[PDB]
């Protein structure tokens, strides 16, 4: 959840609540969707270290952080542009992420 | 990064089929497959390289060596349609192939 519409440059801040699972045992990782079917990395977070990091394409505007405790992954948009548009995912990453986002749409307009 | 080639993929029924990709260093087997099914979120299907993770058919087997792996399809059945997507877990970050749609060739 977080999606919606935004103008360029607005700010927004996505979330993804984790169930079923022992949270810090995996790693969560943001994958968005563009409309032209596209599939891309956004970042990738360590939640008990806090550790982040991100291809150019977002360095510096994007910020992926968690909570082991409130079990919650996020990720901060900011300085949005036109083409961050796209459905985001996120994915719960041992060696791959095998569960388990149904999306979240953000538009920029 | 990595290349997935064929962009389409026209099969009929019970016909065999398989998508590849190829990296740009070697990558050790540490690729997956994704199959987004329509209107569905990407699921998966075979990690590193072969592992076929639980739940999926063995009609689907990967492979691969040094740079280049590939999923195939023993025999298509109609739900396997949608879009398959490589995936590398080499180096950071993940990336992702561009995408093979299968279609269905029916009568």
């Amino acid at each position: 959840s977080g999606a919606e519409l935004a103008k360029p440059g607005s700010s927004v801040k996505i979330s993804c609540k984790a169930s079923g699972y022992t949270f810090t045992n995996y790693y969560i990782s943001w994958i968005k969707q563009t409309t032209g079917q596209g599939l891309e990395y956004v970042g990738y977070i360590s939640t008990g270290s806090g550790g982040t990091n991100y291809n150019e394409k977002f360095k510096g505007k994007a910020t992926l952080t968690v909570d082991k405790s409130s079990s919650t992954t996020f990720m901060q948009l900011s300085s949005l542009t036109p083409d961050d548009s796209a459905v985001y995912y996120c994915a719960r990453g041992d060696w791959n992420f095998d569960f388990w986002g149904p999306g979240t749409m953000v538009t920029v307009s | 990064l990595m290349t997935q080639i064929p962009p389409s993929l026209s099969a009929s029924l019970g016909d065999k089929v398989t998508i590849t990709c190829q990296a740009s260093q070697n990558i050790n087997k540490y690729i997956a497959w994704y199959q987004q099914k329509p209107g569905k979120v990407p699921g998966l299907l075979i990690h590193y390289t072969s592992t076929l993770v639980s739940g999926i058919p063995s009609r689907f087997s990967g492979s691969g060596s040094g740079r280049d792996y590939s999923f195939s399809i023993s025999n298509v059945e109609s739900e396997d349609i949608a879009s398959y997507y490589c995936l590398q877990y080499d180096s950071s970050p993940r990336t992702f192939g561009g995408g093979t749609k299968l279609e269905l060739k029916r009568a």
